[PDB]
Parts: structure tokens; sequence; C-alpha cells
């Protein structure tokens, strides 16, 4: 065996130039697609908020047109999915993990146009869903599409091009190349067996799509929080406790998303019309809340800098929290096309902040600033629910550029994954794939 | 790294004054600033602190608007407004940058501090008198000289000999207050041959009453 | 709020000697700090977090303690160690300070050099007559001064002031000023200054005659 090992070492890191070049082309396409998607969404939210001025007089007519618009967009989305590609429903990440396990097809000819225009409807309609799902899935399918277009053979090419397209998608959703690479090598990849995935190719693809992102989003940030304060050693324990809180809440939140997934399937029993209409109702409800109390709807990115700065009151924080737990559950569980990463970033921020506030009044001698707890908690829900701490920590880092909070962030995120395990719970994406795969049997 | 606080001085009881603290030699922004004071002949006492963005400002358990601590990061300057000044407020005031090791904060760097005097007594200039050898005529290796600075208010007065070139053998006593007036004397001991021969000058200054006097000590006729 | 009580308010120790001062807390504290304050100057952070030395603080300086009792120690004390030491604790809010400890350079006894001065010509011109008497460089601090006009004692109009320990000879100095009215001053002739100090049973007298 030692002779085989020696042979492999001596042959390590030699990826066929063709796969690398195709990873470059994939990265470029995924990046362009993610830019186009983001712009379309923004344009829709804009138009919608522009109609509210052409009808800004009759208040009831306002609360009416907000709802109608959002309903029509949500409905268009649910329709496009339920009618053409059922698989493009929800996050899309589980499905792609399945494809990495060769247990789920990659019908790109269907998913690409459906996930794109479908998500455009739901996101542009104001629903509490992120761009992460749609872009990562479109990424993967783009990778499959190029694989098929150049009829590339071998597991590696199939596995590599699929994984890079996914990573570049994540990169282009958050402008976070490192988070995009780490996500594949911590969550997406098969967790129980070896794989022929070329990291360097993933790298190339991510770089390419991130550059495509920069070509269209120069001089702006998704989340500008500025430079926060430092964290003394004697304050570290506070970040542990907060992790324990996320730890008890992580599993619970997972139970709810899955439960609500079932409970809502009952309401329409799988009927495409009761489905499309239920979605139209949730969507419209979001467009409605998107005016009355904006902090309860949308992606949540907007309310992050504010909450971190301490501009919200405790009561406002609790309100926003509960309302968002409800709208997030309602939107994701309903099978609507969208991600759950950002909503969880928002929730984590709010919870983290509230905790910081409490801490501040309880420990004046620590000279705390609630925002450090907001940043530490921002990725804590991704650590407790999806259970991919390293990717969350690096994503937050890449978005908030507050590396001096690195230790607290790791301490908080680790506490969450430690407490989430000893309270049971499962990696939400894994639980979902395990669910699709279980429902695929017992149905034979 | 320098902390220079000013604004102190004489204030009438019940009146209000604003102390300032000019910071320089480091980024003023990432630092928590704090005020502390020391009453004459007594211990130190914390007044309060203020974070970088002025979003947090804590005080000693002293009621209401008695203290108003503010800061201007644009001018790197710290401020302390005191109101309804009473005798207990007469003390030396120090601004201090705050920091920490393990996390149990300390007063990193302190300033020279500004003196605050609460009184209704009026600013009075000093009278400087030369203290010549009384009869002597008594040559010895050491001849002690000096000058009396009496009837001034309020503190302080600086006394130096020969513009400070004469630092050894100098003794400047603490001022004593009596009948609302301060009095202090300074003694300089020099070698006997040197004093008659050359000039031994005492420089007194009382900025408060805009007074500057140089008194040349001359033998008695 | 936490009350820090420093056990020795004043202490004297000759150079080269283990000196130790205590800082007791009313409640439980941790990682206390120490500040050195020399007469006339601003406090300087000396020791922090119970035993860490601030950059520039001599190794002869050490600190230790725990729970509700801490202490600062100086191994083989030098002459530049004389100052006032304040302990401080921000383990509880709001922070508090100790009463301080005064460290004085014990040394060899020295008799006072007494010098007496008659009122200046400039002062008399304004109806005042201050008679200054200096008692320079003596040790210990304890000392008694007695004024005598024409052999008769006088205690009214007398003001005294003592300097703090000197940074070079570690001796003390005192000034005694007898202020009178020009008319009072002129109706007498003999003005004497008497200094009584440990270094002698018989007082040191210095005087002058207006004639």
């Amino acid at each position: 065996r030692r002779r085989q090992l020696i042979r492999q070492l001596l042959e390590r890191d030699k990826t066929p130039l063709a796969i690398l070049f195709m990873a470059a082309v994939v990265g470029t396409l995924v990046g362009l697609a993610a830019v186009a998607f983001d712009k379309g969404v923004a344009w829709l939210q804009n138009q919608r908020m522009g109609a509210l001025v052409h009808t800004a007089d009759n208040y009831p007519l306002l609360l009416t047109v907000a709802f109608l618009c959002s309903a029509v967009l949500a409905m268009f989305g649910y329709f496009l999915v339920r009618k053409y590609a059922p698989e493009a429903g929800g996050s899309g990440i589980p499905e792609i993990e399945g494809a990495l396990e060769d247990q789920r097809p990659v019908r790109w000819w269907r998913v690409l146009p459906v996930k794109f225009f479908g998500g455009l409807g739901t996101l542009g309609g104001g629903m509490v869903l992120g761009r992460a799902g749609p872009t990562v899935q479109i990424g993967g399918n783009i990778g499959r599409m190029v694989l098929d277009i150049f009829r590339l053979k071998g597991d590696e090419a199939r596995h590599t091009l699929l994984a890079t397209g996914a990573a570049a998608g994540l990169a282009a959703a958050f402008n976070a190349p490192l988070a995009g690479i780490l996500f594949i090598i911590e969550e997406m990849r098969p967790q129980f067996r070896y794989t022929l995935i070329s990291i360097k190719a993933v790298f190339i693809g991510v770089i390419m799509s991130t550059i495509m992102y920069r070509i269209f989003n120069h001089e702006v940030a998704l989340i500008d929080v500025g430079k926060l304060s430092d964290a003394p050693l004697n304050t570290l324990w506070l970040y542990l406790i907060l992790g324990i809180i996320f730890g008890i809440f992580g599993p619970i939140f997972n139970k709810w998303v899955l439960g609500m997934q079932d409970l809502l399937h009952r309401v329409h029993g799988g009927n495409i019309t009761k489905w499309v209409l239920m979605g139209g109702a949730i969507g419209g409800l979001c467009g409605l809340l998107g005016f009355v109390a904006p902090a309860t709807s949308g992606g949540g990115f907007n309310l992050i800098p504010i909450a971190t700065a301490g501009n919200f009151s405790m009561g406002m924080l609790v309100f926003i929290f509960v309302a968002r737990v409800i709208t997030t559950l309602l939107c994701f569980s309903s099978g609507a096309p969208g991600g759950i990463f950002a909503p969880m970033l928002a929730l984590g921020t709010v919870l983290g902040t509230a905790f910081g506030m409490v801490a501040v009044e309880l420990f004046p001698q620590y000279h705390l600033e609630a925002g450090t707890f907001a940043i530490a908690g921002m990725g804590a829900l991704l650590a407790a629910s999806i259970r991919a701490p390293l990717t969350g920590i690096i994503l937050v880092l890449e978005m908030t550029d507050n590396y001096q909070l690195i230790l607290p962030m790791i301490i908080t995120g680790l506490g969450a994954t430690l407490l989430a395990q000893f309270t049971g719970g499962k990696p939400l994406y894994s639980a979902i794939l395990a669910r699709t795969l279980a429902k695929q049997e017992a149905e034979q | 790294v320098r902390l220079l606080e000013s604004g102190g001085g004489l204030v009438q009881p019940g009146g209000s004054l604003k102390l300032s603290c000019a910071a320089s030699g480091f980024d003023y922004s990432r630092y928590w600033m704090s005020w502390v004071r020391q009453a004459p002949g007594k211990g130190l006492k914390w007044i309060g602190e203020i974070n970088p963005v002025s979003s947090t400002i804590n005080y000693t358990p002293s009621l209401k608007d008695k203290f108003i601590i503010s800061r201007d990061n644009a001018k790197d300057t710290l401020y302390l407004q005191i109101s309804k000044v009473r005798s207990e407020d007469t003390a030396l005031y120090y601004c201090a940058r705050l920091y920490y090791g393990y996390g149990y904060w300390y007063f990193d760097v302190w300033g020279a501090g500004t003196t605050v005097t609460v009184s209704s007594a009026k600013t009075t200039p000093p009278s400087v008198y030369p203290l010549a050898p009384g009869s002597a005529a008594a040559a010895a290796s050491m001849v002690t000289l000096g000058c009396l600075v009496k009837g001034y208010f309020p503190e302080p007065v600086t006394v130096t000999w020969n513009s400070g070139s004469l630092a050894a053998g100098v003794h400047t006593f603490p001022a004593v207050l009596q009948a609302a007036l301060y009095t202090l004397s300074s003694s300089v001991t020099v070698p006997s041959s040197s004093w008659p021969s050359e000039t031994v000058t005492c420089n007194v200054a009382h900025p408060a009453s805009s007074t500057k006097v140089d008194k040349k000590i001359v033998p008695r006729a | 709020d936490i009350v820090l009580t420093q056990s020795p308010a004043i202490m004297s120790a000759a150079p080269g000697d283990k000196v130790t001062m205590t800082c007791s807390a009313s409640s439980s504290v941790s990682y206390i700090h120490w500040y050195q304050q020399k007469s006339g100057t601003s406090p300087k952070r000396w020791i922090y977090d119970t035993s860490k030395l601030t950059s520039g603080v001599p190794v002869r300086f050490s600190g230790s303690g725990s729970g509700t009792s801490y202490s600062l120690t100086i191994n083989t004390m030098e002459a530049e160690d004389a100052a006032t030491y304040y302990c401080q604790q921000w383990s509880s809010h709001p922070q508090t300070f100790g009463g301080g400890t005064k460290l004085e350079i014990l040394r060899a006894d020295a008799a006072p050099t007494v010098s007496i001065f008659p009122p200046s010509s400039e002062q008399l011109t304004s109806g005042g007559a201050s008679v200054v008497c200096f008692l320079n460089n003596f040790y210990p601090k304890d000392i008694n001064v007695k004024w005598k006009i024409d052999g008769s004692e006088r205690q009214n109009g007398v003001l005294n002031s003592w300097t703090d320990q000197d940074s070079k000879d570690s001796t003390y100095s005192m000034s005694s000023t007898l202020t009178l009215t020009k008319d009072e001053y002129e109706r007498h002739n003999s003005y004497t200054c008497e200094a009584t100090h440990k270094t002698s049973t018989s007082p040191i007298v210095k005087s002058f005659n207006r004639a």
C-alpha cells in the first residue's frame, strides 16, 4: 500500500487543464447569471415601490396594490416551479448535494429558466428568501450544462464542474470567495466517502464569478457596519453563553421549518392551484408587511447595519425577531424558490444584538458595545442549524471585515454546534436531503 | 502621547465651568476617555467615562446634570462641564485615556491636570519682597537667600531662580491660606563668594492677575 | 461600591530593603492596578492586572495578592522609589481607588540650618513687616519653632509651612513668617527665632536687632 501512497503523493494536484479551463468558463457564466438575477430582483422591488407612489393617495388601495403585486409575483413563481421543475422548490442546496451523491438528477434545461425567473418573482416580490439558494442551484446546473455541452466524461469532471458552479454561485451572492470555497469543502461535498473534486478548479471558478460580480457592483457593500470595538479576554465567556443560546434554538428552529413544511403541504394536498394560491397569499402578505413594517419582510440585509449600531429598541428587536421567525418559516417551508442563509443572518444579528444590549447593562465594567455581539451572532444560526460553522464564520468575516472579533465569532459558533448536538438536531440541509430520499422510498 | 487639560481656575459658588482636554500623539477615536479628580490632600475619585462614539457615558453616583462629559473626535478634545459648583468641587482634575490587559480596565495615560478653585474671593495679585541677609556680614561656605510672595489669590504662583538655571539648593514652600489670601516663600542657598559678586534673581509669576516680577536680591545697606 | 483600604498610610524605609504595602478590599476583587504619584506630578500606571509591570518599571518592583487582599512589594528599594502609591480596581463597577500610601526615604539625622530675615525695605513702605525665618534641611520632620520679640514670646501673626521630603538629601525644610504692622514692628528692637529639634536638647537660636 505504501507504494500506492508514494505513487499518489508523487501524482498529487495534477488536474487536467481542460477541467480547469471549463471551471473558468463556468465561473464566468455563473457570475454573469448571478449579476443579471440580482439586478432583475432589484428592478422589480424598485418598480413595485414605484407603483406605491402612483397610488399613494387612497391608503386602502395602497395596502391593496402592495398585496396584489406581491401575490401576482409569488403566484407566478410557485406556478413556474410546481408546473415545470418541482425540484427548483426551496433552497436547492439539498438537491445539489444529492446530485453530488449521484442520487438526484440535474435537469438544467428546466431548472435554469425556472429557478431564475421563478426566484425573480418571489425575491422581486418581497418574500423573506435570500439569493443564495437560487444562485447556488443555477450555478450547479450551469456546471452540468457545460459538462453536457462539451460531453466531458469521468466522475471528477462531473463532480468538479458541478461543485465549482455551486461555489461561484455562493460567492456571487455574497461577494465572498473564501466562503464560497469553504462551503463546498465543508458541506456540499460527500461527507462520508472520498471524492474527485479539484479544489483548484473550484478556486478558478469562484475567482471568475467574483470578478464578474465586481464588474457590476463596484463601490458598495452588502453590509457596511464599520470598525467595531475589540474583545477583552474576560468577555469571551459571554460569547460562549450566547452560543449556548443559539445552540438550544438551532434544533428547535429546524424542527419548525420541517414541521411547517409538512403542515403547509396539508393545506393544498399537493394541488397546484391551492399551492399557487397559498403562495400568492403568503407573498402578498409579505408585500403588505413590506410597507407597514419593512423590518419583518425582505432579505433582511437592510436591517442588519441598523440593529448592529444599536438604533433599535429592545422591544423592537423582540418584535422584529418573532415576526421574522414567522415570515421566514412561512416563506421557506412553503416550498417557494429561495435561500435561507440571509434570513438566518438577519435573525442571528437581531438575537445577537439583543443579547449584547442585555450584556451591556449587566456589565458596565466590560465597556461592551452590542454590535460585537451582533457580529458574533450573525453567523451563529448558520452554525447551529445548517451546522457548517467554518463557512458561516468566514462569510460573516468577509462581509463585516472585523477580523479582531475572530475569536468571539469562533467561540460563539462553536458553542452553538456543541449545544445543538447535545440537544439532538440535524444539519438542516442533510435532514432535508434525507427527507427527499426517504420519501423516494416507501413510495415503491 | 500627550494629554493637556485646560479651562480650570477660579469660579464663584453656584456658577458653572467647562474643562477641556487636548489629546495628541495617537488615534483619539478607538479610545475610551475618562475624568478623575483629586481633592487637596485627599485621595483620587472617578468622575466619569465616555466611549468613542459618545453612545455611552457613565458617571460617578452623583446626581443629574452636575456633570456633563462630552467629546469631539474631530478636534481630538474631551470636555467636562460642571454646574452648581460647591467647595467639594475644588480639586485637581485629570483626564485619562482608558485601556486594559486581560479586560479589567485601567487608567492607561493621565494628564498633568487642571486646578479648579471654587470661591467668592476675588483675584488678587501678589506682592514680592526680597529677603536679604539680615546683618551678615557673616561669610560661610553657604549663604541662604530668598523672597516672600504674599497677599495673592488664587493659586498658583511659579517661583524660579535665575530663570531656572539655579535649581540646586532651592526650596519653595507650600502656600498657606489666611484671611482669603495665599502666602509662600522661596529660599535659595548659594556659595558665599558668588552672591554679592553677581546677580541672584527670584522670578515670581501669577498668571491669574497677569503678574510677572523678577526681584533682584541685593545686600542690605 | 467597593472600598479599598491601603494598610499603611505612611512608611519610612532606608535604601536597599524589602518594603511591602497592603491593599485590602471590602468585597472580592481581581486584577488590581497600582499607580505611582510623585509630589507635584501626575500619577503613572506602575503595576496592573495584580502583577504585570508597565513598560519602564524596574524589576525591583513586584505585586501580588488575591480575593480580598493584595500587596505591592519593592525588593531592595532605591531613592527614586519615594512617592505615593494608589491601588485601583475595576473588577466591579464603578471603579474605586485606595487611600494611597506615602513612601518616605528614611535616612541619617541632620540638624536644621537656621537663617533669619528682617522685613524688606519695600514692604515697610506699605505698613507691613513680615519677619521670615527658614529652618532648612533637617530630619526627622518633627520640629518646633518659637518666636520672641524683645525676649518676649509671640504666637499671633505666625504662619508656618513645611516642604515635602527632598529628592536629593531627603531632608525637610520649614519656613516661619511672623507678620506685624510697621508700627508694632518699630516699637520693639530684638526679634529672635528659636528652633527646637531632636538633634539637640538646647534650641538653635538665630536673631537680629533693628538697630
